[PDB]
């Protein structure tokens, strides 16, 4: 046997390990959301924090890659962390490279090649994390890209991922449906409205991370706790 | 500072052979050999520096033994030169070329007798006569005045004495005797060393 | 249970084991001294008319005073043959004299070993044996089970049918018999000729007299023998 | 039972190479024929889809060296690395010792590294046996036939197809050495093709042959294109008819 | 074991199953015309959270040498680099031949690290290539296990038999001009479950100028009138 | 179970590696121990079970020194906390020889906790049996404490606990009011949380190995005297 | 000096239709002939030729190891080379060896298997393409081929006079050249013949 | 049980099973006691006899002048582990010319062990180590066992039946500081002589005694040298 | 289990076990050192008349001051013979002396574990500074000094009757015929010269074959 033990295929015509790699994305309690807008890309995920004994300033979940593209990882923290260091060394040996900085779909392709090699051979395992990276790009404004463990790279304007992804996606899905572009307040508030409906706690200003890129202003801002605030005040309003 | 000499005749390949390895103020052995049997009817000659000559005939030599032995049939003389060139030009461009002088003779059933020449620099090339050495500047004269490509076993055996005998008359190292085998159809055929 | 080159609870190895019982498909090879001659057989019945007889090669040399036969795996054979061929034109470049039986003996066994030992090998499922003269005039027969190990025969008696050809020829071993060239032939038929039906042609001989090349016995001269040996066999109501 | 490549059975056997030579029967169907100043091979083509295109201009002959061709019945993964390969060799001898590789040579190559594959490692046998025809200094034309066990042998009439023993009985009972030719062989060659195919008539876009020929001082392997192969199909169509109305 | 391995008495078990997983579900036909060659697919996105401009099913390998494919596409990412790759090499040993069309049957054949060197897992994506700089058009399908098969039309998805049979039935045949692209699209209609568009189909075309692929504008044009 | 639980490559049905889902409970078998971030500094504390009186004064000690400023308190399976301990402290010594000055609490953490994942991700390599607190303090960044996991990751801790009884620990951890309190009484408390966790209700008499970093040191973590905290160690008792 | 080691004088022209390689067939050390059958000039094909220039060793093991590669690539594809190809193959096998060149200026002369276009080029040591016209030559008085050329050679020329020129050419430059000569090779090439000549040179 | 089979794979219920029958290798040995003082380190080591025509075999190895091991256990992979000590000591000596410190050298025997421990096809060093040796801060002994977790003792004692002579140790190790040469010797004799069943006894012949000191380099003192030390055995089997 | 590498559940790892319980396939050997030297007494235990005798030898000098006997594997012991050889030379060409016997069976030992282990069993006999001496090396690397050692399938027997007929003043006559006698007792057939190899140990003498059957001397007094 071992079809379902081994990354091999099966008898049936399909890969077990990478199915079972998809749902631990899904084990560690934990979800995420990416919303592209008229001219930004912002992501929000919950801040599970059990006890104050941790350090909140250090159980993040959101990384600069760069200074123009920001991830969210989703799974094990380890496989997790292990692929935003990748990352981050395929964007600095881009850049080395080639001189200009790395494109967000470039780099999204890049871990998903990786991922792909993982599933690929029998020695080692895929990683359990699914990263959604986005990113600012010339010529094509906010765009945000998802690497999985199997190596399949794509998702774009509204896209989740965690435990309860499926209905996030599906309250995305219907928004978009709705025709009416996003600005730099209403792509903010789409995102927080989706992950409060998905997990109804209200979301007091400390438990969710939300990390942007606009276009007239560049870099991965990871919003601190007074704009967080603000943004739901403005909302809840 | 040998001397080799090989002529094709229309059914036979001569050579002869200097005897005499030396250490650059006297010679040590009269006696010496340099014809290395590569089959039953390819003859090797191989001069230049110590031991390196000694070691690439030796080691051509017994890879066409082991080919002979692994099918059964000889190599022929034209692919037992080219492996030889192809072997030395191989050697040639390594950390540890092997700057050996080469002149190599055989007699083929198909073809008739086939004689070649090359250097340190494994340069194979054919020709129906062809001296070696720092004799050779003094017997190549004599050999394309004396030579036709219709000239009988006898008449060989006459011109390389001709030719032997300029060598003692002129050249300055003494060469008291040479190993004179001729190569034809029945095999490999040594006669008798020509001395002075 | 276990069948790798690996010790077992009662000790043996028992993929060498079955390597050395593998010997028994093949064909029967005979061979003896005699200070005059070594003449070794192996008489193979399985020729069709559609294939060339020359390709069998069941009987090859190494140095033109050295020859082997096969018993066993033929490519395994012929691997081995090619091999040893190298190492004896190795040892006749280092140490100019020519090679000695038991040193092309010794490293054919030492080969064997080599491959049995490590699971990653196959342990050369072939049963060489080894007749030829030496340097100094004695000439020698020496038989390679396929394990590690070379032994000094008078009679080889290997193949298919073994048992009963070497209780034959020990039974009747006469040096007397042995004596002359022509005597050391005729011992060697109708020894291997009790072996099957031997009937018109299958015997296939060969010769090392001395200092000459391998002589294979041509089929003419192989049925005068056969003659002979009936002769002999008359006269004796 | 079966395991890693490299084993043995409690009675002394390589089974797992014995079922590949075995599994080389089913699927694929060349054969080679043997005659004086000519040797062809005929092969069958398996798969005769109409939406193929057949621009490959050769799908079981290969072409391995100016002197010598051969013929695949394997699976066709090992049977592409195995072509490349023995043309490698053919033209690495080619290059060492400026003379065109005798066939036997060449045959002992491909078998010692077929032998190894199915000798060393944890590595699969070569699931495919090939002949080959050539011609060379020495033996002339000469015929060979190779399994995955890594034993070559040299042949003169042979089938190593899906019904390889009909079509070897075939051969047999109407093979004569000497008188034959190249014409009488191909003539033999196409009547065991249409006894092993069962479908009478066989079309020329289903049967594959290459005839090697000794022109003056240079071997020419020229594969038999689609007019002249049904020209031998008439041919031998005429035959049959007039020996079956002559009774 | 570290190769294309896992074959038992007179099977290939492993590939097998790698030829079942890309039985997939993404058609992704291939039509070879007089003209050039045509490689249609679909291209259906669960929903529309996706994007169709941000990844592509058919991938310009060189100057006039496209590539269309089935399932398992992260294996086809890695595969089409790959040929990527071996092209340029090519090019760059055999400097400046323009190869597309004498190097079709030359990439496709170099496509043997594709699966004669499997990975210990095999490739379970079989490609479709066209190359057009012979004067003649050509199409070629590599499986997860083969080789070169040199296709005139076929088809590799969930209903690749009746997309097959559509194809003969609608007479691929030899005297289509360059615009058989409509019998492409025809054909990937049988294997379609929606009313396809212009992102919804992705087509490359490859004729004598070169390969392209066909913007969303010229695949809703052709998909106009249909 | 059964099949999936053999190797770290084999994922569960569910998504799952139990391999590390095993070497964690080997740290929860071991002995416990306590790690605090005072107001200026980091104290460490653990337990050591003399399993016999035939050893010496204490010995492997589960605090080791991987740096000048960062000191490791570790539990699990001793030896391959050693080994770890000793990947670290080339980790510090490799980072100080390229980047000069003195490797900053939060990378060598990170880095650690990545090779940790490296050994965790692969088959022929097994998960390591241990996990560590890493407790090192300066004057430009403060005091820091990460704990890493046998397989997770480090997390910034203000005080934190491992071994076999965290939530122990853990629940007067968090009744101790922490981040104003001076290391001194800080040693005090985690002697008094350690002495409150059962030393000898079921097992042999425990040794009470402490360390100190802080402004109080300078940096340069070093074990506390253990002359002088034995008085600390009394009013635990108390 | 080393490239002029055992000398060499190879010539390459084009003509209407047609194209012509000749060479010299001396081979010898520094200022002795060894023989006067040299082969310079190898057929790649029915309608390509390669012309070597330098080291007769390098002359040699160049062109076996051409003929390798180039029967390698015609057993791979199964269509014959295109010149422009097989030029491209020499520069990168040039070029594989740039630290440790082999001392030779190979030309290519042939035609096109199907169109017939006239196709001539030279290559230095290090495989460097110089793809014209006219003419190209290599070896040690490829100045001297260059000063005859540039006044014997005519646009749109027949076989014949092609055949003529290049004669006299190499004739010339052979008489007045030290190293190379003693017998002059030359090969004409049209769309259905090969014509072979020895021409009548100084043997001295 | 599955869990059992290999070092690498962690058992459900907490540690690995394969670190735990090492720790039976040691146990499954000939007794060997080692003991501290203020100023010597003594090994008593019971030299166990195939048969009474063989020799009873070598323990105590020696390492160098300060240091010196007693074995215990799988004897095979113990000579390694010594040629590794002796091979760190040498190279302490010729980069800086002094005397390899124990405690360093036994963190080096760990670490090197710990490998086997977690890298698959490799098996644990079963071996039991009593390092006897004299650093600048007295004598020390050190254990290491195959869980490649060494400790350091006063007095500690591995082997067959070694119980009977850690309670020996453990009950008059209170009185090991304040004793002479001799006495410490006797004390260790005494140990060794209470693990064996009372038929065994000391004889001069089945023992090995290894001192270092503070002036005495370390000695490997057997029968002759034994005896002065045998010399007040006070008897009570 | 079955893992070469991995240890038994109880204490000690197999294959191991069953590499040293090959001696029992293995023929049996005897040898005694005396203060005179050391004799090494084997059983060829030839299957045919046809097989050369001089073929069959399982007692090999390993140098001019070292002899060894093997029980078991031949082909495994040719190598190890050949190891010890190669170290013994070694030794000799570096420090100009005779390598000790103890230090060439501890080299030996070293080699035999490092690949399957050797499942052969050596019995190592020869002159050095400390008179004559014999050491039994055994297939799981360990090697034991001895003075009077058996070994081969019926290593037990011949052992135990070795424990009782050897006495720590003997020669090298009596131990000749004692070695005899106790492998008489333990084969099947007789103790013919054509059947039983025999070798001894002198200090002031090369080791060389017993006299080659001209030892009929010391089988006839049998």
């Amino acid at each position: 046997g071992f079809d379902r033990h081994i990354t091999i295929f099966s008898p049936e015509g399909r890969l077990y390990q990478v199915e079972y790699a998809f749902k631990a994305i899904n084990q560690g309690g934990l979800t995420s959301v990416a919303v592209r807008g008229k001219d930004c890309a912002v992501i929000v995920t919950q801040k599970k924090v059990p006890d104050k004994l941790l350090d909140s300033s250090t159980v993040t979940h959101l990384f600069k890659i760069t200074e123009n593209i920001g991830c969210v990882m989703t799974g094990m923290t380890a496989d997790s962390r292990s692929q935003v260091q990748r990352a981050r060394y395929e964007a600095a040996n881009w850049k080395y490279k080639y001189g200009y900085e790395i494109p967000v779909d470039m780099l999204c392709k890049r871990i998903a090649d990786i991922s792909q090699v993982y599933t690929q051979n029998a020695e080692m395992r895929p990683l359990g994390c699914c990263m959604i990276l986005i990113g600012i790009d010339e010529e094509q404004g906010p765009q945000v890209y998802k690497c999985d463990p199997a190596g399949y790279y794509c998702g774009f304007k509204a896209t989740a991922a965690g435990v309860k992804q499926t209905e996030s996606t599906s309250f995305l899905e219907k928004k978009v449906k709705k025709k009416f572009d996003w600005t730099f307040e209403q792509t903010v508030e789409t995102a927080i409205t989706c992950l409060s409906t998905v997990l109804s706690i209200d979301f007091k200003p400390s438990e969710i991370e939300v990390g942007v890129v606009t276009v007239e202003n560049p870099k991965f801002r990871i919003l601190t706790e007074a704009e967080i605030d603000a943004h739901l005040v403005a909302l809840a309003e | 500072m040998e001397y080799l000499i090989g002529i094709q005749g229309p059914d036979y390949v001569l050579v002869a052979s200097d005897r005499v390895a030396a250490s650059n103020i006297v010679q040590m052995k009269d006696d010496h050999d340099k014809m290395f049997k590569m089959s039953e009817k390819i003859l090797l000659l191989c001069v230049g520096e110590a031991g390196d000559t000694v070691q690439f005939a030796e080691y051509i030599q017994k890879n066409v033994q082991l080919y002979k032995m692994r099918n059964g049939y000889e190599l022929s003389p034209t692919a037992a030169a080219n492996f030889t060139r192809r072997n030395l030009a191989d050697c040639l461009r390594s950390r540890t070329p092997y700057h050996v002088n080469l002149l190599l003779a055989g007699y083929d059933e198909h073809e008739g007798p086939a004689l070649y020449y090359m250097d340190y620099l494994a340069a194979l090339a054919k020709a129906p006569f062809a001296a070696h050495g720092y004799g050779a500047f003094l017997t190549l004269s004599i050999l394309d005045r004396y030579y036709t490509p219709t000239i009988s076993r006898e008449r060989a055996v006459e011109l390389l004495r001709k030719c032997l005998e300029e060598l003692q008359k002129r050249f300055i190292l003494n060469l008291p005797t040479f190993s004179v085998r001729i190569i034809d159809k029945n095999g490999i055929h040594d006669l008798d060393n020509i001395s002075f | 249970d276990r069948a790798i080159t690996v010790f077992s609870p009662d000790g043996h190895l028992f993929q060498v084991e079955y390597a050395q019982e593998a010997v028994k498909k093949g064909s029967t090879a005979v061979g003896v001294r005699g200070r005059d001659i070594v003449v070794l057989g192996v008489e193979k019945k399985s020729v069709a008319k559609l294939q060339d007889e020359r390709t069998v090669r069941k009987i090859c040399a190494l140095d033109d005073n050295v020859c082997m036969a096969f018993a066993g795996l033929t490519a395994d054979a012929r691997i081995v043959i090619n091999r040893a061929r190298v190492e004896c034109q190795s040892h006749r470049l280092t140490v100019e004299d020519p090679v000695t039986v038991e040193y092309i003996t010794r490293y054919i066994a030492s080969l064997k070993q080599r491959y049995t030992q490590s699971n990653g090998r196959r342990p050369f499922g072939i049963s060489a044996l080894i007749v030829g003269f030496d340097f100094d005039g004695t000439p020698r027969l020496y038989q390679t089970d396929p394990s590690g190990t070379y032994h000094a025969w008078k009679a080889n008696a290997i193949g298919r049918g073994a048992k009963s050809v070497r209780e034959f020829l020990e039974k009747n071993y006469t040096d007397e018999a042995i004596e002359t060239d022509d005597l050391t032939i005729k011992l060697v038929i109708k020894a291997l000729l009790e072996v099957v039906q031997s009937g018109g042609k299958n015997i296939e001989l060969a010769v090392m007299r001395r200092d000459q090349s391998l002589k294979i016995l041509n089929p003419e001269e192989i049925e005068k023998y056969v003659a002979e040996i009936e002769k002999e066999k008359e006269e004796n109501e | 039972y079966d395991s890693r490549t490299t084993i043995f059975s409690p009675e002394g056997r390589l089974y797992q190479v014995e079922y590949a030579m075995e599994a080389i029967g089913h699927a694929g169907t060349c054969l080679g024929i043997l005659a004086n100043d000519g040797v062809l091979l005929a092969a069958e083509r398996r798969n005769i889809h109409k939406l193929l295109d057949e621009v490959f201009f050769s799908e079981k002959i290969y072409k391995l060296n100016e002197d010598m061709a051969c013929s695949v019945a394997g699976i066709t993964s090992d049977a592409n690395v195995l072509t490349n390969e023995l043309r490698l060799i053919a033209q690495r001898y080619l290059l060492q010792y400026q003379e065109p590789i005798p066939c036997e040579q060449l045959v002992t190559a491909l078998c010692d590294i077929k032998q190894a594959y199915t000798q060393f490692g944890g590595k699969r046998p070569f699931g495919v046996s090939l002949l080959y025809i050539g011609w060379d200094k020495h033996y002339g034309f000469q015929l060979y036939q190779s399994d995955p066990s890594g034993n070559y042998g040299g042949w003169k009439a042979t089938c190593i197809g899906n019904n390889s023993a009909a079509a070897v009985s075939m051969l047999k009972q109407d093979y004569k050495e000497g008188e034959m030719t190249l014409k009488s062989a191909l003539a033999l060659a196409i009547k065991v093709l249409n006894k092993t195919m069962d479908v009478s008539k066989l079309s020329a876009e289903k049967v594959e042959i290459a005839t090697l020929t000794r022109e003056n001082g240079k071997t020419v392997i020229r594969v038999l294109k689609q007019k002249e192969v049904e020209q031998l199909i008439k041919k031998h169509e005429e035959e049959e008819a007039k020996a079956e109305r002559e009774k | 074991f570290s190769l294309t391995t896992f074959s038992p008495s007179g099977k290939l078990v492993q590939i097998e199953y790698a030829l079942a997983a890309v039985a997939g579900g993404a058609p992704s036909v291939g039509i070879k015309a007089a003209n050039g060659v045509v490689l249609a697919t679909e291209k259906k996105q669960k929903s529309i959270l996706y994007d169709e401009r941000s990844v592509h099913k058919v991938e310009p390998i060189t100057k006039h040498i496209g590539l269309v494919y089935s399932g398992m596409g992260p294996d086809y990412r890695v595969l089409v680099h790959r040929a990527r790759k071996l092209a340029q090499q090519y090019y760059l040993v055999y400097q400046e031949p323009i190869p597309t069309a004498q190097l079709v049957q030359r990439v496709a054949s170099v496509m043997q690290e594709y699966t004669q060197s499997g990975g210990v897992r095999p490739f379970g994506v079989s490609l479709l290539i066209c190359g057009w700089n012979e004067g003649r058009p050509y199409l070629f399908q590599s499986d997860p296990s083969g080789a070169y098969f040199a296709w005139k039309a076929t088809a590799m998805g969930k209903n690749y038999v009746n997309g097959k049979t559509f194809l003969e039935k609608r007479y691929n045949e030899d005297l289509e001009l360059e615009d058989a692209i409509h019998t492409a699209i025809l054909t990937l209609k049988e294997s379609f479950e929606g009313q396809m568009t212009e992102d919804n189909i992705e087509v490359g075309i490859c004729n004598e100028a070169g390969f392209r692929r066909l913007t969303p504008t010229e695949v809703k044009d052709y998909l106009a009138a249909i | 179970g059964t099949g999936y639980d053999l190797s770290a490559s084999t994922f569960s049905p569910d998504g799952r590696v139990f391999q590390v889902e095993y070497a964690m409970k080997a740290v929860e078998n071991s002995s416990t121990a306590i790690g605090i971030r005072c107001k200026d500094g980091v104290v460490f504390g653990v337990e050591k079970l003399v399993l016999s009186k035939l050893y010496e004064e204490g010995s492997n000690k589960r605090l080791f020194n991987v740096d000048r400023h960062v000191g490791m308190a570790v539990a699990g399976l001793l030896a391959d906390a050693r080994s770890l301990a000793d990947i670290a402290r080339e980790e510090a010594s490799n980072f100080r020889s390229n980047f000069g000055y003195n490797i900053p609490l939060k990378h060598l953490a990170d880095r650690v906790a990545m090779y940790v994942h490296a050994y965790t991700l692969y088959s022929a390599v097994r998960p390591f049996g241990c996990s560590f607190m890493l407790g090192s303090y300066s004057v430009n960044d403060g005091a820091q404490l990460y704990m890493i996991d046998p397989s997770g990751v480090s997390y910034g801790y203000w005080g934190c606990a491992i071994g076999k009884a965290r939530q122990a620990a853990k629940t007067e951890i968090e009744k101790l009011q922490m981040k104003e309190m001076t290391c001194r009484d800080i040693v005090k408390e985690v002697a008094k949380i350690i002495y409150i966790v059962h030393d000898e209700v079921k097992d042999k008499a425990f040794e009470l190995e402490l360390s100190w970093v802080g402004e109080l040191t300078n940096g340069r973590h070093e074990i506390v005297p253990k002359d002088i905290r034995e008085e600390a160690e009394k009013y635990a008792k108390e | 000096s080393i490239m002029s080691y055992n000398g060499g004088a190879v010539m390459a022209m084009k003509g209407k239709n047609c194209v012509a390689i000749a060479a010299d067939r001396r081979f010898g050390i520094q200022a002795q002939m060894v023989t006067t059958d040299f082969q310079k000039i190898f057929p790649m094909g029915d309608r390509l030729y390669i012309g070597l220039a330098g080291l007769a060793t390098d002359v040699q093991t160049v062109a076996q190891r051409l003929k390798f590669r180039l029967n390698l690539y015609e057993l791979k594809e199964g269509r014959q080379i295109k010149p422009y190809t097989l030029m491209s193959m020499v520069a990168n096998l040039l070029y594989e060896k740039r630290f440790g060149p082999y001392y030779t200026e190979p030309v290519i002369a042939g035609l096109d298997p199907k169109t017939f276009k006239p196709f001539i080029c030279s290559l230095d040591l290090i495989g460097c393409p110089m793809v014209t016209d006219d003419f190209v030559v290599s070896g040690t008085c490829a100045e001297q081929m260059y000063g005859m050329c540039e006044s014997l050679w005519e646009p749109n020329m027949d076989p014949d006079h092609l055949f003529e020129t290049i004669s006299q050419a190499m004739l010339n430059a052979v008489d007045r050249d030290a190293v190379s000569g003693m017998g002059v090779i030359v090969h004409i090439i049209e769309k259905d013949k090969i014509t072979t000549r020895t021409l009548k040179a100084r043997m001295d | 049980n599955q869990y059992d089979n290999d070092v690498t794979v962690w058992s459900p219920q907490g540690r690995i099973h394969q670190i735990e029958y090492a720790m039976e290798a040691v146990k499954q040995g000939s007794a060997t006691v080692g003991l501290k003082s203020k100023t010597h380190a003594v090994l008593v080591a019971l030299k166990r006899a195939q048969s009474e025509l063989a020799a009873h075999q070598k323990k105590i190895l020696h390492v160098d002048n300060h240091i010196g091991i007693s074995i215990a256990g799988l004897t095979a992979d113990a000579r390694l582990l010594c040629n590794f000590m002796r091979q760190e000591c040498l190279d302490s000596r010729f980069v800086f010319d002094r005397p390899l410190p124990v405690s360093r050298l036994v963190s080096l025997i760990g670490s090197k062990t710990q490998i086997p421990t977690q890298r698959y096809g490799r098996r644990p060093y079963g071996v039991g180590l009593l390092i006897a040796g004299y650093d600048d801060m007295g004598p020390h002994i050190f254990q290491t066992c195959p869980s490649a977790n060494y400790f350091d003792c006063r007095a500690m004692s591995i082997g067959a039946r070694s119980q009977s002579a850690r309670t020996y140790l453990e009950r008059h190790m209170s009185e090991f500081m304040e004793c002479n040469l001799n006495e410490l010797v006797k004390h260790g004799l005494r140990a060794l002589r209470e693990t064996l069943p009372a038929e065994q006894d000391l004889t001069t012949k089945n023992v090995s005694i290894g001192i270092v000191g503070k002036d005495l380099e370390f000695t490997i003192y057997d029968d002759d040298d034994v005896s002065p030390f045998l010399e007040g055995l006070e008897e009570r089997p | 289990d079955r893992g070469v590498n991995t240890f038994s559940p109880e204490g000690r790892l197999f294959q191991v076990e069953y590499a040293i319980e090959a001696i029992k396939l293995g023929s049996t050997a005897i040898g005694i050192q005396t203060s005179e030297g050391v004799c090494l007494a084997v059983e060829k235990r030839i299957t045919s008349p046809l097989m050369e005798p001089s073929s069959i030898e399982k007692i090999v000098e390993i140098d001019a001051h070292i002899g060894c006997a093997m029980s078991g594997l031949i082909a495994d012991a040719k190598t190890l013979i050949d190891k010890a050889r190669v170290e013994t030379q070694n030794h000799w060409f570096t420090y100009n002396e005779t390598m000790t016997v103890e230090s060439v069976t501890q080299a030996v030992s070293n080699l035999a574990l490092q690949s399957r282990p050797f499942g052969v069993a050596l019995l190592f006999g020869g002159v050095d500074e400390k008179g004559p001496q014999l050491f039994h090396m055994d297939p799981s690397g360990t090697f034991v000094q001895c003075d009077a050692r058996a070994i081969g399938s019926a290593s037990e027997g011949a052992q135990s009757s070795l424990q009782e007929v050897y006495h720590k003043s003997m020669t090298l006559k009596e131990a000749i015929k004692s070695s005899l006698i106790i492998l008489k007792q333990v084969m099947e057939e007789k103790l013919n010269a054509t059947n039983i190899e025999l070798a001894t140990v002198q200090p002031g003498q090369n080791f060389h074959m017993f006299t080659k059957e001209e030892l009929e001397e010391v089988i006839k007094d049998i």
